[PDB]
């Protein structure tokens, strides 16, 4: 009935933790691999896709990687529909900040606020949170570039090089020894393309399964520029970086 | 006093996906076969109408409805699950930019708002999800035509030519074989007949096969002779005799 | 693995009293586990066995059993009783990247 | 919403919610602290091994209530920050009403007061949050240490610490550290704190963080260089055989 | 866990166990009926069983008057039959309040089906497995019959029935509709159309009845009524004079 | 288990859940109460089983007459029977508020069936486990409707409950051949005591007490009366006149 | 597997009842033993209430309502500090609004469906508290025996509790003598004293643990305790 | 009179040949007492400007409400918006609450980014729809500009000729009113770039 | 398990019957109300040699002329701070006097025990009825000193001498002959400490227990550590003079 079929998965389980958080890691494991990288001249953000076919059309191309602001981006790992609720929700809280102080918000404010949204489902209401992990990338006038990664449990830690999805510990190992304090845009992309080739079971790496949108400092001017690269420009990246497949 | 059940749906199984979604695709494989294609010269939405009784008239049944004049839609699996969506979509679209602005939002972000409610049905306590998957085409402003597939989760699928329903794996490969830079409106009809009709069996008529085209604007559909600031309702559906006329061309 | 739910249908209060759980070894325990495995093993005298002991994630005697065999089969291909340093880190990655996975739970 | 209760009272007093709320601290990092005369020192650690971040960009246990009151604890992450923001609004609530800063005694009661409704009232589950609360009183330099249990039980302490194997680490301060004779110099509290931090995290001093709470709105966070100064003094007279 | 005997979740067969038991037995009442469409009118006939001498035949009916032009055909449990009847009558008046026209068949049949489809979303509230058939005569389109299934299935029906013998009468009507190539009955004089539908009903049963043993009604243009005891008996006697 | 006993929100293969079937046994274990529908009016009957001499006769009355123009009587559980009385008399007061007219019997029957069908839809709401017998006089004529615990109700020229429900109605059909429309209902009052006396053979334990609350189309014309004095003992002596032993 | 037909409130037993009421009927014997009756013009309630210790005293179950009425509850009183106090509010509510004497019919009619709402509406437990309520009006004194099943009835007298059936049956022969004798409330209270001796087969008659209530036409409602019962011991 | 007229100032907008001219003043204050010499009524997001006339409670504070839904349009669609499309959100927002409506009529002027057809928009305080091919203005002094451009503006004028028409008409209209004055800034709307030119007028 | 509405075979709730186990896990306390004052005391014991007994309050004060104590979890002890202390001030807000201990206890018990599954008007959200044994003592303006107790089951009884905690079984057994009507304040101070000596598992210390008293003039007054140590020395001198 209404009791025996309710096991209260949101409270403490006999293992001492939450089943909804532990089992969501497998959903993250099945989710596409998104490797964030914060370089000196910008922040490199890559992502994969689900079942790329020949007739699959890429126009907007943003699925697991969005852009909150010209200076602030966002990346999600998990079910896309579960994230879409909180993709524009953080923007509503961001637009309320514009209504508040009329300026640009640092990322650290919206990191913890969205953590209590999924945590509030376990706290009360009898609802269930989302198994989607969040990756935050933004700019600041104090700390400079900012790259953060969240989890459905509510933990947030700063990461200059982060990897989620399948082969989490495998991709972070190659990026740890190959990390350098000084990396430009072209240096961080070549290290990410070689890592994504070993994450999946496909043959090498192509432009169709690569979701890539990054940020730099200025374009014509020296500040405040970001653009989401079209899949036609992604094919030209393989030629510039010297790595075909 | 109503709605005393606050608990969510089935929790995570030792899988990594949701069991409610996995069993939802079963009704899609057991449902009607639908497809869609964007030829840039037109959008043909074709599907099959299952009639299990000779006394059942298919004139009342319409699987392809009109939310907006430039956007067609087709579903699979459970029939009435889509009917309630139409009643909800037209009300949510009324509170959408139709009231806010002078024009409804494009197919890309208009379906995402509708499909967002479908995901809310998979989360909030006491509501239950559907078993259906929707193929929703449409005409945008800058991007021209569009086609999107909607799972019961509600994630948008920007395809070109795709097919769902019973025997979707066999019917999807045929769409991948025939492609070029730009197709036409009539070509999409003949390709759909050589795919949809030849995949299933037992219904040879046009009353049991619903087909509609997008991009054709007739002057009699406007209703007024005034200044045509917009072309009109590009959505057009073939009649009972016009569908069988398409069969004689192959 | 986990006898928790299994336990109080059987154990009874006082017929069998034992509780032993897997413990993360400290700096002293990891040296005795890895150092004694190398008693009969021969390798390059320029490589220290305690180098990888300082920073490592949950590698027990079972994890070391493969890192000794995996690195041994690579050096045995050249017919040499000593194993180079490159096979030490190569054997640790594939063991850590397969069976060893955490819950990604930080801070707390 | 949910009319029932998420907790069930135990026949023998063994409650599932009380069970794993204490082990949440046992799974998390340890929070070490010790009182003093004119100040109080609160240490901590970090579970992550590879550190690609900075201490300033990512806060962990760092939280503040009053100007001179720094509150650092580990019971959890998300459920821990909820009680902090409610305490800061409550700390302002005394500035909107009492106009004076609230004593540490009520600051512990308020954190346990919200946890009181969790264990008592239904519709919401309790947390695994256990807070070690510190800081001063207005025009008072005497510190305070209160161990807050998730069941709403608090008590006064001195060398108490919570975390992984913290009961054994505290036994080292039950003898050498005298509560009746507290140290004077601020650095004397650090000498006994660093020695207690090497019994859990051992190497990887990058995870070791020390937060010293000082009056007149002053907070000193020790770096890794100053910690290694006391590490050498540990092996000086200990390795020598008399 | 996994069983639908209390809660409602998706079965591994892709079909809800509640939907099964709703579709399996609607015949627990053990009653049959039929619905056909004439030219300008609509004729419906339902079997009636009175297993007592104390029962008032005017009280027991499976056909309730909704609007002036609208009839209804219901088969299933008696207490759950009036649940959809009292709601449809309340929703029929809402059409005039919102509009001020007569309820068309495309609305009342859609509102009750959409209300029944919400029960698929709500796990706490029980749906209705009662057969719902809304019969009436439209002004523009003429006669129309829409049978609302408990799972939300409704479509155009030229003819419909209930019970296990629904497929038996369908076979006899399909041959007559195939040669004439018309969905309805083009013959006028609905008084003789009632006797035409009884002939197909006798073939499934094989026995006669009395005036109070058969529930029969005729939906005419801008009118819907219920045949009294004298009107029903007149047709059962007159059919024997012809054939 | 089977689900039909715990939850009434599921579907039974026979159309009636086991939970509803349990309500039938609760009504048959009560006290037999019959009813009379004839040309002169509608007559009820009620009996009170005497467990001990401590009980006082002519006090407890299970017949609940809505105003003067509508009678009602229940059986089985007392609270489930009186729960409908408060709702039935409240809707009758709301009827005279809006329409300023007395409520007919058929308009009174639909309000009762709506509460039973609504409580079986919600799994959290406990349905009615009692049977309802109600009647009276309206602007049309005599009407008698019995509400079964399942919610099914329709035209009844006679009513019965408790022990021997279908056995007590056998004497009602004997009056149909004698009186086609029922004719005089005053003699039926004496027949009511005889029908209840038929159940006294197997059910005889302690002393019995009979009460009769009726309404007439002719004498009352919508009013309400009660059997007392000479009419009380005259009907009782008639039931014992046939069989003295 | 009795958890199905018992732990669930909305479920129905194969006999047509609720097993939660069966446990409530047992709570009458587990509580204090009370004795009450109605003599018409005078009314006597004798309730014996045991304590938990020799140095401890019991708690009062009897709650005063008005001068012409009173109530004495048996068994236990988990919710009675609310319900009976809410009923006591309805005692004055009927007097200060409807100006009612509050007879034993409506007083037990609302409480009959009130305990049923806990079973009807999910989210609450049944009360399961026996209530013996007496009141006086122009028609005389009337007794109300309220069972957890919503029993609404009137008795000349009743005794419910542990081994209290002896006082209930033995007084049926002299019951007609007690009601016909009016004007002497002392002998009517002493009639209940003999019922206490028949209800105690183990210990003797107490002093402070004995509680006696009385109500009548000229005599208002009061509770006898201490030196008041010294003549009745 | 009008509580939003305590500040003053107006926003003039016109339509030329492949060009749009829109301008306002720098005056802000309370009644006859001025405050802000740097205040600017014209707001810009996208390719189209937004003029606003009235009380600063409904001018500067509600400006966060315009960019609230505008940025959501920008962060979702990631494209431009037609002047007729954004104007409906303006009117609909005023008729949401009939008892509490906002008293600032906006001015909307821009050039189409798709068809390339200049169009002007914006309504009054109640939200009454006024759209023409010549000029759409608002405010208390807007009564003057109704007849000014009738004897001045000509169909199909160059951007330089249109600049002289809107400038000369605005400078003299501000001298006649106490609610307008203290400098006039003029923006020249082109297909891509916009040129800003400061003007000098009578101070007192 | 199952619904909380499940009763015992005697018709009682489980959480009420099982509330006595959480009392034994708490601190042992014995209150006594004599002719002069009312003796209050508890047992702090120790959780560690570094534990500080200064900031811990196991004995609270609802109002000046009364007192309170606790044995059990400290969570429910603060529930009466917003209820019992509020009702005591509410009495002064209306009737502006000292509330009777007999009436205050029953008034607190109304605000003490409220729980269940759920209710709209009243808050039943509380799961466990009580986790602590609360003592209620004071002085009445009419009768005199009254020693009551708030039971974990929710009821209330008049207690001449009350003993709660895990050692309440062996302490109350001998308490029958120890308590007398002639027992004064000074004679009851060494009597409680003598009984707690057989209870307390460690040596009697100022930090291992806390005592207080209720005076009809000065009011509730706690015993300071310097004053508590004096009563400890008087006990050691009294026990040596008994033989």
């Amino acid at each position: 009935g209404s009791r025996r079929y309710d096991s209260r998965t949101t409270i403490f389980s006999p293992e001492g933790r939450l089943y909804q958080v532990e089992y969501a890691l497998e959903s993250i494991s099945h989710a596409g691999t998104a490797i964030g990288i914060m370089a000196s001249d910008g922040i490199v953000l890559a992502a994969e896709r689900k079942v790329t076919s020949t007739l699959l059309e890429q126009d907007t191309s943003t699925e697991k990687l969005y852009k909150l602001n010209d200076k602030i981006a966002v990346a999600v790992a998990g079910l896309t529909a579960d994230a879409e609720i909180l993709i524009n929700t953080a923007r509503i809280h961001a637009q309320n900040y514009l209504k508040t102080y009329n300026e640009d918000i640092p990322v650290e404010i919206l990191v913890r606020r969205l953590s209590d949204i999924k945590q509030g489902y376990t706290q009360h209401g009898g609802l269930r949170p989302f198994g989607v992990s969040f990756i935050y990338a933004g700019y600041d006038d104090r700390y400079g570039y900012q790259l953060y990664t969240s989890n459905p449990s509510g933990n947030y830690t700063g990461w200059k090089a982060i990897s989620v999805g399948a082969n989490t510990s495998a991709a972070q190992t190659l990026l740890q020894m190959d990390y350098k304090d000084d990396m430009k845009v072209d240096d961080a992309i070549e290290l990410a393309l070689k890592t994504l080739s070993k994450t999946t079971d496909s043959s090498a790496l192509t432009y169709d399964r690569l979701e890539f949108a990054t940020i730099r400092k200025g374009a014509n001017d020296g500040e405040v520029y970001q653009k989401i690269f079209k899949p036609q420009e992604i094919k030209d990246i393989l030629v510039k970086t010297g790595i075909t497949k | 006093m109503t709605d005393r059940y606050s608990f969510s749906l089935t929790t995570f199984s030792p899988s990594g996906k949701l069991g409610q979604i996995d069993y939802a695709l079963t009704a899609v494989k057991q449902g009607v076969t639908s497809l869609g294609i964007k030829a840039t010269n037109g959008v043909v939405i074709a599907t099959e109408k299952k009639s299990s009784s000779p006394l059942a008239m298919s004139e009342t049944l319409s699987k392809v409805s009109l939310l907006t004049p430039d956007i067609g839609a087709v579903y699979s699996g459970m029939g009435p699950d889509y009917r309630v969506l139409v009643d909800k979509s037209r009300k949510v679209a009324h509170t959408s930019y139709k009231r806010i602005y002078g024009e409804y939002p494009p197919t890309k972000l208009l379906v995402s708002e509708v499909a967002k409610i479908m995901q809310e049905a998979t989360q909030s306590g006491g509501v239950r999800p559907f078993g259906v998957s929707l193929l929703i085409a449409g005409h945008d402003e800058f991007n021209g035509f569009s086609l999107y597939q909607v799972d019961p989760s509600g994630s948008y699928f920007p395809w070109k030519a795709t097919a769902i329903g019973k025997g979707s794996v066999a019917a999807k490969t045929f769409l991948e074989k025939r492609w070029n830079d730009e197709l036409e409106l009539e070509d999409a009809i003949h390709i759909a007949l050589l795919t949809l009709k030849e995949s299933v069996e037992g219904e040879f008529n046009g009353d049991t096969i619903e087909l509609a085209i997008i991009g054709d604007e007739n002057p009699d559909l406007l209703g007024y002779t005034g200044i045509p600031t917009d072309k009109g309702p590009r959505f057009r559906k073939l009649t009972s005799q016009e569908i069988n006329d398409r069969l004689e061309a192959l | 693995n986990k006898i928790e739910t299994l336990d109080p249908a059987l154990i009874r209060p006082g017929r069998i009293d034992r509780k032993i759980l897997f413990e993360n070894p400290d700096l002293s325990t990891k040296k005795k586990i890895l150092g004694i495995h190398t008693s009969k093993m021969n390798l390059s005298e320029d490589v220290n066995l305690e180098t990888l002991v300082t920073t490592k994630d949950d590698l027990s005697g079972a994890d070391i059993q493969a890192m000794c065999t995996e690195a041994g089969l690579l050096a045995l291909r050249e017919r040499r009783m000593q194993v180079t340093a490159e096979d030490f880190k190569q054997a640790k990655e594939r063991v850590m990247k397969n069976k060893v996975e955490e819950n990604l739970e930080g801070l707390y | 919403g949910y009319d029932r209760a998420l907790s069930i009272f135990s026949p023998d007093g063994h409650i599932f919610q009380v069970e794993y709320a204490l082990e949440a601290v046992k799974r998390g990092t340890c929070a070490v602290g010790v009182k003093g005369k004119n100040c109080v020192v609160l240490g901590c650690e970090r579970r992550s091994t590879l550190k690609l971040q900075d201490t300033r960009i990512t806060p962990s246990k760092v939280s503040k209530i009053d100007s001179h009151v720094v509150l650092s604890f580990s019971g959890l992450n998300a459920d821990s920050r909820i009680l902090i923001e409610k305490a800061r609004v409550e700390a302002q609530s005394h500035r909107l009403t009492l106009e004076d800063p609230v004593t540490v005694e009520y600051l512990t009661r308020y954190v346990a007061g919200v946890q009181q409704r969790y264990t008592q009232s239904g519709g919401v589950r309790p947390f695994g949050v256990s807070t070690l609360i510190a800081g001063f009183d207005p025009r008072d330099d005497e510190p305070k240490l209160y161990q807050t249990e998730p069941s709403g039980i608090y008590s006064s302490w001195s060398a108490q610490t919570i975390g992984r194997n913290s009961k054994t680490v505290r036994e080292f301060l039950e003898k050498n550290y005298d509560r009746k004779e507290p140290p004077a110099t601020v650095e004397e509290c650090v000498k006994l704190t660093v020695r207690s931090l090497l019994e859990v995290v051992q190497t990887g001093a990058k995870n070791i963080e020390i937060t010293v709470v000082k009056p007149d709105s002053d907070i000193v966070a020790l770096s890794s260089e100053e910690i290694n100064q006391y590490v050498t003094q540990i092996e000086q007279e200990k390795q020598e055989q008399q | 866990a996994g069983y639908d005997r209390h809660i409602t979740i998706f079965s591994p067969e892709g079909r809800l166990y509640q939907v099964e038991y709703a579709f399996k037995a609607t015949n627990q009442t053990n009653i049959n009926s039929l619905a056909v469409r004439g030219k300008d009118c609509t004729v419906v006939i339902s079997q009636k069983k009175v297993p007592d001498k104390l029962l008032d035949p005017t009280t027991v009916s499976y056909i309730f008057c909704i609007s002036r032009t609208i009839g209804m055909v219901v088969n299933g449990p008696i207490p759950d039959a009036r649940n959809a009847a009292l709601r449809a009558k309340a929703e029929a008046a809402e059409f005039r309040y919102k509009y001020g026209y007569d309820m068309p068949c495309d609305v009342l049949a859609k509102r009750m089906a959409n209300l029944s489809q919400i029960y698929t979303q709500r796990a706490y509230m029980r749906p209705l497995g009662v057969i719902l058939t809304f019969v009436s005569v439209d002004e523009e389109l003429g006669p129309s019959i829409y049978k609302t299934d408990p799972a939300g299935y409704y479509v155009g029906y030229k003819a419909t029935a209930t019970g296990p013998k629904q497929q038996e009468i369908t076979t006899n009507l399909e041959n007559h509709f195939k040669k004439s190539k018309i969905d309805h009955i083009n013959e006028e004089s609905w008084e003789k159309v009632v006797e035409f539908a009884i002939t197909h009903m006798i073939d499934a049963l094989g026995t006669e009845f009395s005036k109070n043993d058969l529930e029969v009604g005729v939906a005419t243009k801008d009118k819907f009524f219920t045949l009294s005891a004298e009107n029903i008996e007149e047709r059962l006697v007159a059919i024997a004079e012809q054939d | 288990g089977t689900g039909y006993d715990l939850s009434n929100s599921v579907f039974s293969p026979d159309g009636r859940n086991f939970q509803v079937e349990y309500a039938v046994k609760a009504v048959e274990n009560g006290t037999t109460s019959i009813g009379i529908k004839c040309n002169d009016g509608v007559v009820f009957a009620v009996e009170k089983l005497i467990t001990s001499k401590l009980l006082v006769p002519q006090k407890n009355v299970k017949i609940q007459v809505v105003d003067r123009h509508i009678g009602c009587v229940y059986s089985g559980l007392i609270p489930d029977g009186r729960h409908l009385v408060n709702r039935g008399r409240e809707e009758a007061a709301s009827f005279k508020k809006l329409y300023k007219t007395p409520i007919p019997i058929p308009a009174f029957a639909d309000r009762l069936g709506q509460y039973v069908q609504a409580h079986t839809l919600y799994n959290s709401v406990r349905p009615f486990g009692v049977s309802t017998i109600f009647g009276g006089v309206d602007k049309n004529g005599a009407h008698l409707y019995m509400l079964e615990p399942s919610g099914s109700y329709w035209g009844y020229k006679g009513a019965a409950t408790g022990k021997g429900r279908q056995s007590a109605k056998a004497e009602l059909e004997k009056l149909v051949d004698h009186h086609p429309e029922g004719l005089s209902a005053r003699e039926a009052v004496k027949q009511a005591a005889k029908i209840i006396y038929l159940a006294h053979e197997d059910n005889k334990e302690k002393d019995f007490e009979l009460e009769i609350s009726w309404c007439s189309l002719s004498e009352t014309n919508g009013l309400h009366k009660f059997v007392k004095g000479d009419l009380l003992q005259e009907a009782i002596d008639f039931a014992q006149k046939e069989i003295n032993g | 597997f009795r958890n199905n037909y018992d732990g669930d409130t909305v479920t129905f037993s194969p006999t047509g009842r609720l097993f939660q009421v069966e446990y409530a009927l047992e709570a009458i014997k587990q509580g204090s033993v009370t004795v009450g009756l109605r003599s018409n013009t005078h009314a006597v309630l004798v309730a014996l209430k045991r304590n938990a210790d020799e140095l401890s005293s019991y708690q009062k179950k009897i709650i005063k309502c008005d001068e012409h009425m009173g109530l004495s509850l048996a068994g236990l009183a988990p919710d009675a500090r609310v319900l009976s106090n809410y009923l006591r509010q309805q005692c004055n509510y009927s007097s200060l609004v409807f100006n009612r004497k509050l007879a034993v019919e409506r007083a037990g009619h609302l409480l009959c469906d009130k305990a049923q709402k806990n079973t009807q509406s999910y989210g609450g437990r049944p009360y399961g508290v026996g209530l013996l309520i007496i009141g006086y009006d122009k028609s005389g004194a009337h007794l109300l025996e309220f069972q957890p099943s919503g029993n609404v009835t009137e008795l000349y007298g009743t005794a419910i509790g542990a081994r209290s059936q002896g006082a209930k049956t033995y007084l049926e022969r002299t019951l007609d003598t007690f009601i016909k004798i009016d004007g002497n409330p002392d002998e009517l209270i002493k009639a209940g004293v003999e019922a206490i001796s028949q209800s105690l087969r183990d210990e003797s008659l107490t002093v402070d643990n004995l509680s006696i209530a009385i109500v009548g036409k000229d005599t208002p409602f009061t509770i006898y305790d201490g030196e008041a019962v010294a003549k009745y011991i | 009179s009008d509580p939003s007229s305590i500040n003053g100032g107006i926003v003039v907008a016109m339509t030329g040949k492949d060009c749009v001219a829109i301008a306002c003043d720098l005056r802000l204050g309370s009644q006859s007492l001025g405050v802000s010499n740097k205040f600017e009524k014209i707001f810009h997001y996208g390719h189209v400007f937004l003029g606003i006339t009235g009380l600063a409670t409904d001018v500067t504070t509600l400006n966060e409400m315009f960019r609230y839904k505008t940025n959501l349009y920008k962060l979702k669609e990631e494209r431009a918006i037609e002047p007729e499309t954004f104007t409906q959100l303006v009117s609909s927002s005023l008729y949401e609450r009939r008892f509490g409506p906002y008293f600032v009529g906006p001015v909307v002027a821009g050039i189409n980014s798709k068809s390339g057809k200049p169009f002007i928009a914006g309504f009054d305080l109640i939200g009454c729809i006024d759209e023409a091919k010549d000029f759409i203005v608002s405010g208390t002094a807007s009564d003057q500009l109704f007849g000014m451009c009738e004897s001045l503006y000509e169909p199909n004028l160059e951007p330089e000729d249109l600049f002289e028409t809107i400038s000369q008409a605005l400078l003299n209209a501000a001298d006649r009113d106490a609610l307008s004055g203290w400098g006039a800034v003029v923006y020249i709307i082109k297909k891509d770039e916009v040129v800003k030119r400061y003007l000098k007028m009578r101070q007192d | 398990d199952r619904g909380v509405s499940t009763f015992s075979p005697e018709g009682r709730l489980f959480q009420v019957e099982y509330s006595l186990e959480a009392i034994k896990l708490g601190s042992t306390a014995i209150g006594i109300a004599t002719k002069e004052g009312v003796v209050l005391g508890v047992e702090k014991r120790a959780t560690s040699p570094l534990l500080e007994s200064d900031s811990i309050e196991k004995i609270v004060e609802i109002d000046r002329h009364i007192g309170c104590a606790m044995s059990g979890l400290t969570a429910d002890a603060r529930s009466m701070i917003e209820h019992a202390r509020t009702a005591a001030v509410t009495h002064n807000l209306y009737y502006d006097e000292d509330i009777n201990v007999e009436s205050l206890t029953q008034s607190v018990c109304d605000l003490a025990l409220r729980f269940g599954e759920g209710a709209s008007g009243e808050e039943r959200l509380m799961s466990r009825p009580f986790g602590v044994a609360l003592l209620i003592a004071g002085h009445d303006a009419d009768d005199g000193y009254q020693l009551f107790h708030a039971e974990p089951s929710g009821t209330f009884y008049r207690y001449n001498a009350k003993a709660i905690g895990s050692g309440s079984e062996g302490a109350q057994a001998e308490l029958l002959n120890e308590w007398h009507s002639s027992l004064t304040l000074k004679e009851a101070e060494l009597l409680v400490l003598k009984i707690l000596k057989q209870v307390m598992e460690e040596k009697l210390d100022e930090n291992n227990a806390q005592l207080s008293c209720i005076t009809k003039q000065d009011g509730f007054k706690i015993y300071d550590n310097e004053k508590t140590a004096e009563l400890i020395k008087e006990l050691k001198e009294k026990e040596a003079a008994e033989s």
